[PDB]
């Protein structure tokens, strides 16, 4: 089958650029689009993410959306300017400038069709479309505006396909805009209703991980995006080669969403260690699960141990004993029975793929549906409230035709989300 | 992504000289326009790229200095608009009798530039409050320009009638009359005090004898970091309207202070070891404010920090966290945060024959605060006093400026002051 | 069999010049008229468009008609001055100057016999004359005047042969004359009655295509004419070599005209892509049909999706699966059942030739009989009306002996054409 | 495709000098006719091609300047027709007593040229309205020429009695008397105001002291773009009768304005970057009208744009679309469109010793409008006033010019004015 990858906004584009680096490397694809890998399984499911153009040129099944020419230019000027197809570069009038209404409601709305036409072109090149993956920020304006804008449009076209997104969440201590709550609140309002699964990633959390575990002196965005891309791959890596237990976006959703609306997930990645500490690694399934269930290795800022686990997905990579894995899963649930939600018998869904990440002997990725995430929503809601009570910055959206009712409705609906997570926590 | 610059009276022009010198230095552009950037220079097939600028002076003098001096070959002759008789420190004459005689030409030249310009973002006006050719004419022009381009961003970089010392005695009048136009038509205004700068030159650059040349260079350097910086492609390319998105919370309050925290002498460049936190900290010290204002007696509404050269986001975030930890400076209670960050990859601009020593990184701060509002009270007193005696009133009445206009101008200024009071108090 | 190609007016001459470049290249003919092609099939039907003169000099079965010496000179001074026969260069008194009456009614009428004599000479050199192709503009004056003038005359001689024409239609936003409606209206009035098939091409549409798809910085007339020539070839290319399904001007007419009078067609061409984007092409039948049924790739200005398809011809070039093609045709009609006219069971006529255009692996051309085209007629009629209501410019035709009655009669008859297309649209 | 040029009085001749200088420059033709084009120069076996022109002046003076100056070897002596006594600013004398004494010769010389000429398209007359040798004689000649060549196009390039300033005081009379002949017999007339040109020289060419030499060169340059341009073989060779086809909607209204939008100084040639849209836009600005008229107070009936040198049709179309988008200038409501385009491949002509700096492309505009009609009202007032007092009437009566002829001339002018009013109003 095939999956469409859409990138929206500078943040999403930079993450996606790193993502396509990673998986192109994974599948033996060079900077011309030519295949020079050593395995045959790299071509077994290459169709998932690549069109096979004449001459065996493999072309990212991806759409590049932005409203700020220049970022798009940096993409074309980068190593994958020879990889991405030119008619997938969609941009026009200047960007929203952190104005969600410009991104979703007005200026971005004008260019929707120029995206959807490409969506259709991509769809009709597929043998079986499984779903969509959106990569964007949750506060940027364009990425968050065009994000939910396109999500709505795409679902209208493909209501029965899987809507997946990787969203960068407003972090307590890592900012760059004072309307981050306005944009996030307006975005999530439409996100929930039109999304099947969404991942919440905090730059702050990554900033912590990239030092606490990776000991990076100068953690750059390219390193934080790199962490993200690793988990992005893991989510769908099971679809691209053989394994003892298969997995899927649908399979995950079936085992990760117990209550329709609660489809917000925390992502994590196994072996996190600095290059000087790698020599002390055991590389065992035990070791991996110690990291996977370590709160400090979660890429959401909220620490899971303030909430409970509605359900967990543990996707493993490489040769390993199925019993060994099962044993560790049991040990974990026995260890922290107070953390796992008792309403679920087996709180952990597992999967095991036969191929580790090139260069690793054995890896894994972690997807958690915890109730703790409600606290991130609370924090943002409070920031939103404080500003909204004074109608701060409201005229930036008023001038685009946005009323107060939307903002109060969104917040009311945000409260419902938190309330639901609290409903299912003791 | 392109913009148009506007220069009026003498001050606007002299400041412009510094600005366009910097832009030339940045892009390697020669005095005849030759390059051996398109947002400041219109592309020329011969390589002689020409400044997107309009120069206005009702007495050609300062423009003649440009016409005869260096960069006469840089600028297009059509751009060098001059009059015959000056406004002579009279807002009303600059607004009406004299200014209106060339405003048609001015708008026509602007139109040509705007027709040439594809992705016009907005304008950057350089003016004062002292002279009428700056104050009055700008008032006229901004109204006209606002009508033609209601959808384009209008920046105003003004030289604030300093509270301590000035050079004309009828400034209060010209200043207060300007206020109700700028507040009405501008999208974002900056107020700069020459005396605050001279003080900065003394303390930081170690200059006992400072003049407009060096003073202007500092101002221009700030503008480069505000604007041109974005056009070099950095990590965080904060748009000009994105500035407004985050800096401005209301329909008004368009008065950010623009500071530059790498101000440093050549001697200090050897002994001083600067970095992200050090420089960032310096910009919040009531010394490099670029205006007679002490932030510690007000609150911060919003603060955009623009970085250049060798910086990383980690250190920037850490410095900000330290600032919020410091808690000495107060922030608006209903503003969860107020920090925004822009980051370049291109280093700071160095002026051959300047003083501001070469550094590996730079920080500009664009801050909205309630403290600055106090400066207008000082102007109010100066105005009220002279107004009470109707001193010099006959120079404006001789134009026909309605006496009631002065009372109205004051009320609009007072409204602005009141708004800032409410911002700080309310929660 | 053989087909006569007549060019009328500068526009038609420039297009034709490019056309003869194209097909001479197609059939391996150099600038002396000598054959140096690599295939044998290039000579299998070379007689269709060339006389075989002593020494194996292949001479365009074409007549060059103009009233403005100078354009004819540029033809003789061009690369095909050694190709075209000198007695086929028909010109005399200066041109109409955008005066249809001069072109058709008076000055041009004086020189009709000098053309028809050549027509006869060409006819008697043939073994079997199939029909005529006229290339001209629909507003030029001479090309539009002499056009319908000669069409009438030729049909009187050969009433049972096929009258085909490629007519450049007055474009909304691309002008060069203010009597474009007068000339077009007077022309089409006689065109319909005496024509078996006509193609409507807008310079505006080509201006859009040549940038939107070909990304040309400076689209010149030589590039727009090039687009036209590609489709001109496709119309008759089936007659000049082997194929899985043959086709013909008659065959097309039989499957393209359901109602005698409605014989106006929109032309299109498959692989339209810039030279930097060609590397991303799949070159599949699916891909080709996506382009062929893309409204944006239609060389008529009117967007087909405002009307319906009475019937479509899809002529393909090169080796391909017949099933594959049939599948795509089915998919298209299923996709847009609202666009196709339900009164027809199979709305698409297909043909497949064994030889792609030299340099292409696989191509195609599109001929659409849509009801949408009525809108072009409406627009022109409105422009005509507005002027005619004031008898604007009328004295230019009055001085040639043209009355008002002709103009009112023409418009009345133009309304009938539109009405008929509307009759057969829902 | 050939044509014949006619020059009368002094003005027609002086303008002719500029025209034939240009044609020589264009074709490389020397002052003795030697070439080291046949539509202007009769082919000579020796290589000394000779101008198809008739020169008339009832006082040889200006012709003697030609006879003794440069290009005396260029022109044929038979063409240099002169009288003995001048008409002296008297239409009636030029029309009758004096002019009729040479008109036979003039027509005979024309006949010879027409017998030599194969594909005669038409004529190009250069005259004024001020002098009688221009005004009156032309009236006589055009009538005679019209009889002989009813099927040939007659262009008249006239120097319009300027509204602001003039040099003779009896111009109104000569002008109004001419009108009813030109309107009757001409196929297309052009009206040019010297004062509008002088103004253009000041503003665009930056000339403080302009004279007939440079003024005429501009006029001639326009004519080159109208005519000779076509004869160089461009992309769109719009015929002279094709101009008429599209420019003229009625049996009358033969008054297009001819502008030139690449007017530029040598200095500006370096700083200014021109292109298709820029130049095209300039030609619709009420500044380069070549006549005291402001298009913005009337409507556009028709507009032919002639391009030279480095242009492409795409940009031309885009510029026109922009103009129609602008919608500032008004068009006749019952004229769906009014834009026609001619395009050359040959560059603009450069005059060694001129000012008009060399450019890579050029635009001429031939526009019919209702705005120009207002200019005749000004003439009507001048005429009516002097007529009311019968000032100078005895100079025309002394010839025998019927007083009623003056009243008739006015009525014909007034009819013309009325027609333009109806065009703009009706829909
Ligand atoms: C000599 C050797 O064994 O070097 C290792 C290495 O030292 C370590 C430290 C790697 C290293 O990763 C990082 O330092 C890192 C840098 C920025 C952000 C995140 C991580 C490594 O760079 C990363 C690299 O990862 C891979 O090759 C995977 O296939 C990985 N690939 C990428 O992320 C990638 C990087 C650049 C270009 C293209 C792809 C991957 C993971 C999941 C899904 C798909 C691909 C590995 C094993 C190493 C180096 C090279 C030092 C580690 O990371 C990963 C993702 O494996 C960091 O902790 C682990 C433990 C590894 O042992
Ligand atoms: C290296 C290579 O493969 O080059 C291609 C090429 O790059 C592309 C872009 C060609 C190119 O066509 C154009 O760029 C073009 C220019 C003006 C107007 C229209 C088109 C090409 O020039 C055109 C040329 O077409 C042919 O050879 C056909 O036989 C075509 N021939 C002509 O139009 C022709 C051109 C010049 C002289 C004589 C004939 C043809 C098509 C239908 C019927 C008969 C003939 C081809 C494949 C190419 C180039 C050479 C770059 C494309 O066009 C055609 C008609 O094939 C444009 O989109 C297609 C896709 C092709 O891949
Ligand atoms: N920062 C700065 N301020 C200046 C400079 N030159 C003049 N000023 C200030 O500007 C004030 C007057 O402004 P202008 O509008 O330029 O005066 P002008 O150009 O003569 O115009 P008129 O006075 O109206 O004729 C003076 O009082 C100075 O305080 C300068 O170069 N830099
Ligand atoms: N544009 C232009 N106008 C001129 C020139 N010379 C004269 N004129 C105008 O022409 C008017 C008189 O026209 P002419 O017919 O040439 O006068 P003339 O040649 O002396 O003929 P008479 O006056 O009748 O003897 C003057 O008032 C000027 O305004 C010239 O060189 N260029
Ligand atoms: N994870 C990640 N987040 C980023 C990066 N760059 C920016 N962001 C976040 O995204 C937000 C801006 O989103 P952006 O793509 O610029 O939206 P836009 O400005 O409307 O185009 C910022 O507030 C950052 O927190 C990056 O490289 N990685
Ligand atoms: N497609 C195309 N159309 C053209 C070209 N040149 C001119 N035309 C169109 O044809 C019209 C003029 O026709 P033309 O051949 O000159 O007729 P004529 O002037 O009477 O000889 C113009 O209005 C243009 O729209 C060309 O090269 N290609
Ligand atoms: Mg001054
Ligand atoms: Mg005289």
């Amino acid at each position: 089958r095939e999956i469409v990858h859409i990138q929206a906004g500078q943040c999403g584009n930079q993450i996606g650029a790193k993502f396509w680096e990673v998986i192109s490397d994974e599948h033996g694809i060079d900077p011309t689009g030519s295949y020079h890998g050593d395995s045959d399984l790299q071509l077994e499911r290459i169709n998932v993410y690549y069109n096979e153009a004449a001459g065996n040129k493999y072309v990212p099944r991806a759409i590049l959306v932005d409203l700020e020419p220049g970022t798009m230019d940096s993409v074309r000027s980068g190593p994958f300017g020879q990889i991405f197809r030119p008619d997938n570069f969609v941009f026009g009038q200047s960007g929203a400038g952190n104005n969600w209404a410009k991104g979703h409601y007005t200026e971005g709305a004008e260019l929707v069709d120029s995206v959807l036409d490409v969506v259709r072109k991509e769809s009709e090149s597929c043998d079986c479309l499984q779903g969509f993956q959106l990569t964007h920020s949750l506060g940027g304006g364009t990425g968050s505006g065009m994000g939910t804008l396109l999500i709505s449009k795409i679902r209208e076209e493909y209501p029965d396909r899987i809507m997946n997104t990787f969203s960068v969440v407003p972090s307590p201590k890592v900012s760059d805009t004072v309307v981050e709550p306005y944009n996030a609140t307006l975005s999530v309002h439409q996100l929930v209703e039109n999304t099947d699964e969404t991942y919440c990633i905090d730059n702050e959390a990554l900033y912590d991980i990239c030092f606490r575990t990776l000991k990076l002196t100068t953690p750059t965005y390219g390193d934080l995006n790199h962490l993200v891309s690793a988990t992005m791959s893991g989510v769908t890596t099971c679809l691209r080669f053989p394994g003892q237990l298969n997995a899927d976006l649908r399979k995950l959703a079936v085992n990760m969403v117990p209550f329709p609306r609660l489809h917000f997930f925390m992502p994590g990645f196994a072996p996190l260690t600095s290059r000087g500490s790698q020599q002390y690694r055991a590389l065992t399934v035990p070791e991996l699960t110690q990291q996977m269930f370590d709160a400090k290795n979660m890429m959401a800022a909220c620490d899971p141990r303030h909430g409970r686990y509605l359900t967990v997905a543990a996707v493993f990579r490489g040769r390993m004993s199925m019993k060994e894995v099962d044993e560790q899963m049991l040990n974990v649930q026995n260890k922290n029975s107070s953390y796992f939600v008792e309403w679920i018998p087996n709180n952990v869904k597992t999967a095991v793929c036969d191929i580790p990440p090139r260069g690793l002997k054995m890896s894994a990725t972690f997807i958690g549906n915890s109730t703790a995430i409600q606290e991130l929503f609370k924090r943002i809601s409070e920031q939103f409230t404080a500003m909204f009570r004074r109608k701060a910055f409201l005229h930036w959206y008023t001038g685009e035709g946005m009323d107060e009712m939307e903002f109060t409705e969104a917040e009311s609906n945000m409260n419902d989300l938190v309330s639901e997570y609290q409903q299912y926590q003791d | 992504r392109e913009c148009i610059s506007i220069h009026v009276g003498q001050a606007g022009v002299q400041i412009g000289n510094a600005c366009w010198e910097l832009y030339c230095l940045e892009h390697g552009i020669q005095p005849d326009g030759q390059m051996p950037f398109n947002t400041f220079f219109s592309e020329t097939g011969a390589g002689k790229h020409v400044p997107r600028a309009v120069f206005v002076d009702l007495e050609p003098t300062v423009i003649d200095e440009v016409r005869t001096g260096t960069y006469r070959q840089l600028f297009h002759p059509e751009q060098l608009i001059t009059g015959k008789e000056d406004a002579a420190n009279n807002y009303a004459r600059g607004h009406y009798t004299i200014g209106k005689e060339i405003i048609d030409l001015v708008l026509d030249r602007i139109r040509k530039l705007a027709d040439q310009c594809t992705g016009l973002q907005g304008f950057s006006v350089f003016h004062s409050f002292g002279g009428g050719t700056g104050s009055g004419f700008t008032s006229l022009l901004m109204e006209r320009l606002s009508v033609d381009y209601g959808k384009k961003s209008k920046l105003e970089f003004s030289i604030y009638p300093a509270p301590q010392v000035s050079t004309a005695v009828v400034e209060p009048y010209n200043s207060i009359l300007t206020t109700h136009t700028t507040l009405e038509h501008s999208d974002c205004a900056f107020m700069v005090d020459n005396e605050a700068i001279y003080d900065i030159c003394r303390r930081n650059l170690d200059i006992e004898r400072p003049t407009y040349t060096n003073l202007n260079r500092l101002i221009g350097q700030i503008v480069s970091s505000i604007t041109a910086s974005l056009r070099f492609d950095g990590a965080l390319n904060v748009d000009l309207t994105e500035f407004q998105t985050n800096l401005v919370p209301y329909p008004r309050g368009h008065f950010p202070l623009a500071t530059y925290a790498p101000v440093i002498s050549a001697e200090k460049a050897y002994h001083e070891q600067l970095s992200v936190a050090e420089i960032t900290n310096a910009c919040f010290e009531p010394a490099n404010q670029m205006v007679k204002c002490d932030p510690r007696h007000g609150k911060y509404m919003a603060c955009c920090l623009l970085y250049r050269g060798d910086v990383v986001p980690k250190d920037v975030n850490a410095a900000i966290a330290t600032i919020k930890t410091k808690r000495t400076i107060q922030f608006v209670d209903w503003c969860p945060t107020g920090f925004k960050v822009g980051i370049n990859y291109e280093p700071p601009t160095v002026v051959p024959g300047g003083d501001l020593a070469k550094v590996q990184r730079a920080v500009c701060m664009l801050s909205n605060t309630t403290a600055i509002a106090e400066a207008w009270a000082r102007l109010d007193h100066k105005f009220d006093l002279m107004y009470a005696k109707r001193a010099f009133v006959h120079w404006y009445v001789g134009e026909g400026m309605e006496e009631g206009e002065f009372s109205e101008a004051r009320e609009d200024m007072a409204a602005l002051e009141k708004d800032y009071e409410e911002v700080g108090v309310d929660s």
